[PDB]
RNA sequence: UUCUUCAAGGAUACCUUCCUCAAUCAAGAACCAAAGUGUGGGGAUCAAAGAUGAUUAGAGACCAUUGUAGUCCACACUGCAAACCAUGACACCCAUGAAUUGGGGAGUGCCUCUCAGCACGUUUCUUACUUCUUCACGCGAAAGCUUGGAGGUUACAGUCUCAGGGGGGAGUACGUUCGCAAGAGUGAAACUUAAAGAA
RNA sequence: GGACAAGUCUGGUGCCAGCACCCGCGGUAAUUCCAGCUCCAAAAGCGUAUAUUAAUGCUGUUGCUGUUAAAGGGUUCGUAG
């Protein structure tokens, strides 16, 4: 099967390090690009000022107006 | 065959070999299967296989001891789909007292319990393991041992005791059923060993 | 088409089985007998039943029929067929010489009982 | 889904890499030689009615001398073999009959 | 019919569309550089 | 008002056969659910519905709906049986599954995790059972630990009479039909393993159809 | 190529037991193979075996008796301390009532019940039950 | 000395099963192809005695087609089949 | 296609020689269908682009008549294919029956010199491409695989190595290496979606 | 309503207002919205948001997958390992 060495820990460590970048969950916590694009700088809440009140429609199977605001 | 405190009884005699050789019960087919390769003893220049007589008799007696050990003769069923065995099936049942099935085998006669022909035999005898495969397959579902007359090309699945013989040729099957019927009666019954049996093989012969 | 259905066919076999005697190749005599021993409501069925019965009898006069199974005919066939010749065919064959192949003879010599009598190679 | 075990040709793995293509007898399409459907045809130059008239007018074939035949080896693409009814679609479990010789 | 449900037009012609895009982008950056 | 149709049924109707262990010893099929009713007290019956879902088949002008039901039947200790059937109505499918569950009844072995004290509480070995993609593993565990398992394998393992087991699983267990049967196949395998205490060559007895063949001879 | 003759021999034996044979032939055999076999024979798990000698690595004929369920090598040969015996048992054994894990110590090749009695440890070799 | 025993002497196992004489394997309760064959002993005379020798075949051996081969070896060991023809 | 030449390669046979010299691989190297590029030849056939005639609502297409580059050779490039057995290399075990290619061991036909020769029939053996409808066990979601396994695996460990991580954005953008060019290799994210997919 | 313990109760609205973490509910008889009455969980505690651990054998040394679902390099040689 895979490598079974007793002196092959270097190969197994390199394999796991390279392949750990392939899951979106683990990559999001070690890459710093998400925080910059996130309007909250990694914070639970944030404070803002209301600009205007808008009404956005609902997606296709539904039908309504969702009463949002621009902040 | 052997016996505790062996007395050389139940052994092949001179007349038995004459009957077997007379009607060509020792001739196989051109091809052989791996299962039956042990019973074959040499082969002719033509390509026909020769069946070892000693082992043919050994299995014949062993099957007889199984059938005679059944207390109720109705608990033995004899089956045959080939035409040449149908007569031998009938006479064998008459003399020993065993139920018999001839011709087409209705699927369900051993497993479909809510039926007017449901049967529960304790042992099964079939003329040919290849043409009687439906019977063998059905017996594999209800714990029923099987005795079969096998040629050199027979498939031995679901076959417990195999008697190597000549399944083809009208007189060949009749010879084997005649010997089996006589041996069972000798093993237990009113037929003595010294006096030759009075019935005729031609009775077991199949005629139109 | 003039196919006779299962109801007609089955009753005809039953009538022939029970009353094979008194039956003959004449439709009109058979029709009177069928009307006597049947309780069917429809007259049309009784006509067809007697028609198929005559057809069966005509075939029976020439040879056996699979479904008919007459009791007396079976016994006469059984007694004829369970015939025994004066001398067994095997006994005649043993009396004449038995010809066997050389390797067939080879195992016979090796066997304890040895080569039996009335046996020749060729 | 693999429809056929030999993938429609007669080239096992580990045996060849390439087989030279031929032209279809009918549409002139290029098909590998093992994949194509091939038939050897022997046909008479004249049917029964015409052979009788020509034999009567001739002195060579007038007394028991065979007329010439036409020998050709025809190779078909898959489409032209189906359309011309040389072969037909078959039920699953009947797609395995082989017919090693012409009879 | 041999393949299963392409997503949005034959993949070969989608490939040719992008190749002509890359050529035009290359020509546009050469004007400035 | 039940008249048996098989040789085994006739013996069980009388007192010739009294323990299911006699039947299991010769591996004979049951084929009649009244055998289990008589052989078990019927106070330890304990049926249980487990799953009832609809299945459909497309036809011209609509479709056709039927119901598949899974029943589990087990005594207090050592006997378990699972059956599934289909019917045009929910009520019919329930009753049919009950009969099917009784028809297939198997014995399940039990053992000790460590030192042997008192009655057995856990299975004697680790056994796996597979049905589809779902595979269920059962592991022996020290006493006191309960039945560490999902709700579905736990209900089945209660009826089998095990009070202590560790459970691991693989595959798409969201398919409850395969989850029910995979555990049942795991319990059946407990009597197939050859432990070193059974080496112990033992003689051969006679089957009931031979021992009481005389009684079955006369009559119908 | 062939990297472990112990893994090879234990694979041949467990294979023949799966099919139902009565005898196996094993090549090329070595000292470690023979000492492993003697541990299985002494506990009554295989039966009589014999070594045929050529002027090379020999061959072994082993008679079976239908008691073996599985036997296999562990690779690579990990290290086990006298306190680590249980952990191995919980992993590669069907139960703790029966089975064996074969170790190689400085006293010699021997199973884990004997090793615990002498209070030693070493590298695991295989198992059988 | 069959089955599992407590620290006391009580045997807690129920239904000790059958072991096939050919393969040394347990014959389970859901194996419907397993069979039992009874062969009668006889006296120095040709009449049957009244004692039977009994054989157990596993059941998967039958479907493999090896059931016949096993029976030959079992009957030879039990002393019911003469292996080879005697010398003249 | 045949004949004449040059250097190789595998199998078999062997009571020849030698004595661990081996297995598999980042980096690095050589080869690699067709189309395409450069410079000289060659140019019969077919034929991208292009031109005519039809068909059609339209037809830029399919059909017909043509026609340039190409198709062929030499020497330099390119390095991509459904480059497929969609199945990485080395080693072990493993049920049957008929065939076939090459070497070796142990009744029939032709037979004035590549001839103490050549084919065939019967039985064994080593190597190779595989077939079973009268082919196992076993495995798999199934279709199916089964002595180059997709078996011997929750009863999970013979050895090495290359890839994957819900669908799209996308094999795209930026940087860099290689290329005459066409391109090739390496290779993201912001955003957007509850399915897409397999039998 | 389901996952998930707990109403086929009674009024109002009528694809609107709103709920809904996911599947979904609302177009005139709404088991899901706004309310009344009952009931369920846990309780001086209980919801919501963000991050993180277990669930996860969805990072696999123990312990994954690669014919067709994502995935065996086009083929050989070859050094460190
Ligand atoms: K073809
Ligand atoms: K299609
Ligand atoms: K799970
Ligand atoms: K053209
Ligand atoms: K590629
Ligand atoms: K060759
Ligand atoms: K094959
Ligand atoms: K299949
Ligand atoms: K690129
Ligand atoms: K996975
Ligand atoms: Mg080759
Ligand atoms: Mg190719
Ligand atoms: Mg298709
Ligand atoms: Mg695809
Ligand atoms: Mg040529
Ligand atoms: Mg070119
Ligand atoms: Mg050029
Ligand atoms: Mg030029
Ligand atoms: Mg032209
Ligand atoms: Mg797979
Ligand atoms: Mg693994
Ligand atoms: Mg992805
Ligand atoms: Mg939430
Ligand atoms: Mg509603
Ligand atoms: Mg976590
Ligand atoms: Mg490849
Ligand atoms: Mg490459
Ligand atoms: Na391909
Ligand atoms: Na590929
Ligand atoms: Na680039
Ligand atoms: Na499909
Ligand atoms: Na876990
Ligand atoms: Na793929």
């Amino acid at each position: 099967t895979k490598t079974n060495g007793q002196h092959a820990a270097r190969k197994l460590v390199r394999l796991r390090r390279k392949n750990r970048w392939a899951d979106k969950g683990w990559k999001k916590s070690h890459t710093f690009v998400a925080q910059k694009a996130n309007p909250f700088g990694g914070s639970s809440h944030a404070k803002g000022i209301v600009l205007e009140k808008i009404g956005v429609g609902a997606k296709q199977p539904n039908s309504a107006i969702r009463k949002c605001v621009r902040v | 065959t052997s016996v505790s405190s062996g007395a050389k009884v139940l052994r092949m005699k001179e007349s038995d070999v004459q009957k077997l050789l007379a009607m060509h019960c020792h001739l196989g087919t051109k091809n052989s299967s791996s299962a039956m390769k042990k019973y074959i003893h040499g082969r002719t220049s033509d390509g026909t296989n020769i069946i070892d007589i000693h082992m043919t008799w050994e299995k014949l007696i062993l099957a007889a001891r199984v059938i005679a050990a059944v207390e109720n003769p109705q608990d033995v069923t004899v089956c045959s789909t080939r035409l040449f065995g149908q007569r031998a099936i009938f006479k064998f049942s008459q003399l020993v007292g065993t139920s018999f099935l001839g011709g087409r085998f209705i699927p369900g006669t051993f497993t479909n319990q809510i039926q007017k022909k449901f049967m529960q035999p304790r042992v099964l005898v079939v003329t040919d393991p290849r043409t009687d495969h439906q019977a063998l397959r059905e017996a594999s579902l209800v714990n029923i041992p099987v005795i079969a007359f096998c040629d050199t090309d027979a498939p031995l699945e679901f076959v417990d005791i195999a008697i190597p013989c000549n399944n083809r040729g009208r007189h060949s099957i009749s010879m084997m059923y005649w010997l089996l019927a006589r041996e069972v009666l000798r093993l237990r019954g009113t037929i003595p060993r010294s006096v030759p049996w009075e019935v005729k093989v031609d009775l077991f012969f199949y005629r139109d | 088409g003039k196919i006779r259905t299962k109801t007609v066919k089955r009753a005809s076999k039953q009538i022939v089985e029970k009353y094979f005697s008194k039956l003959n190749k004449d439709f009109y005599q058979n029709k009177r007998i069928v009307m006597d021993v049947t309780i069917a409501r429809s007259k049309k069925l009784k006509n067809k039943i007697a028609g198929y019965a005559t057809h069966i009898m005509k075939r029976l006069a020439r040879g056996p029929v699979r479904g008919i199974s007459l009791k007396l005919q079976e016994e006469e066939r059984e007694r004829r067929m369970d015939y025994v010749p004066e001398v067994s065919h095997v006994d005649q064959a043993i009396q004449d010489g038995i010809r066997v192949d050389k390797q067939t003879l080879a195992m016979l010599k090796r066997m304890e009982t040895g080569v039996p009598r009335h046996v020749l190679p060729n | 889904t693999t429809k056929r075990r030999n993938h429609g040709r007669a080239k096992p793995p580990c045996s060849r890499g390439r087989v030279r293509p031929v032209h279809c007898f009918n549409c002139s399409r290029l098909v590998p030689k093992d994949k194509s459907v091939g038939r050897f045809v022997v046909r008479r130059m004249l049917d029964q009615a015409s052979a009788r008239d020509v034999a009567e007018a001739s002195l060579i074939y007038g007394s028991g001398f065979p007329m010439p035949k036409l020998y050709m080896k025809q190779r078909y693409c898959i489409a032209c073999a189906i359309h011309s009814r040389t072969v037909r679609a078959r039920p699953v479990e009947d797609r395995k009959r082989r017919y090693t010789s012409k009879v | 019919g041999t393949i299963s449900r392409p997503g949005g037009m034959r993949p070969k012609w989608h490939k040719k569309r992008i190749k002509r895009l890359k050529r035009r982008r290359r020509r546009m950056r050469q004007r400035s550089k | 008002e039940w008249v048996p149709c098989t040789k085994l049924g006739r013996l069980v109707k009388d007192q010739k056969i009294t323990s299911l262990e006699e039947i299991f010893l010769f591996s004979m099929p049951i084929k009649e659910h009244q055998i289990v009713d008589q052989l078990i007290r019927e106070g330890d019956l304990r049926d249980e519905m487990m799953l009832v879902f609809p299945v459909q088949k497309a036809t011209s002008a609509g479709q056709r709906t039927r119901f598949k039901a899974f029943n589990v039947v087990g005594d207090g200790n050592g006997h378990i049986g699972v059956g599934a059937r289909v019917g045009k109505e929910v009520s019919l499918a329930i009753r049919a599954s009950m009969i099917a569950a009784k028809l297939s009844i198997v014995p399940v072995r039990r053992g000790y995790w460590g030192n042997k004290i008192g009655e057995p509480h856990t299975i004697p070995i680790k056994v796996t059972g597979k049905c589809g993609s779902v595979a269920v593993r059962l592991i022996p565990a020290p006493r006191g630990a309960g039945i560490v398992a999902a709700p579905v394998p736990k209900k089945i393992l209660e009826f089998a009479g095990v009070e202590d087991v560790y459970t691991s699983s693989c595959g798409k267990t969201r398919t409850r039909g395969n989850f029910i049967m995979a555990t049942f196949y795991a319990l059946r395998k407990t009597y197939g393993f050859l432990t070193p205490d059974l080496w112990a060559e033992t003689e051969v007895s006679r089957d009931p159809t031979d021992e009481h063949s005389e009684f079955l001879s006369m009559g119908r | 190529t062939m990297m472990s003759v112990l893994a090879n021999a234990l694979r041949c034996i467990a294979g023949a037991e799966r099919r139902g044979k009565r005898q196996v032939l094993i090549r090329p055999s070595s000292k470690v193979v023979v000492k492993f076999l003697q541990v299985m024979q002494k506990h009554g798990y295989i039966g009589e075996f014999e070594i045929v000698d050529d002027h090379r690595a020999g061959k072994i004929v082993v008679n079976l008796n239908g008691r073996l369920n599985k036997c296999g090598a562990i690779c690579p040969r990990f290290d086990c301390t006298a306190r680590d015996f249980e952990k191995w048992v919980k992993n590669i054994l069907p139960s703790r009532q029966f089975g064996f894990v074969v170790l190689t110590t400085s006293l010699g090749i021997m199973d884990h019940e004997e090793a615990r009695a002498r209070n030693t440890g070493g590298k695991v070799l295989g198992f059988f039950y | 000395t069959i089955g599992t025993y407590n620290e006391e002497g009580v045997n807690v196992d129920l239904y000790i099963p059958r072991k096939c004489h050919a393969t040394n394997s347990l014959i389970t309760s859901f194996d419907h192809s397993a069979v039992q064959i009874a062969i009668a002993n006889v006296d120095p005379n040709g009449v049957i005695d009244g004692t039977t020798t009994t054989l157990c075949i596993a059941g998967y051996l039958r479907c493999q087609g090896e059931s016949d081969h096993a029976i030959n070896h079992l009957a030879i060991a039990k002393g019911i089949v003469r292996i080879k023809t005697k010398k003249k």
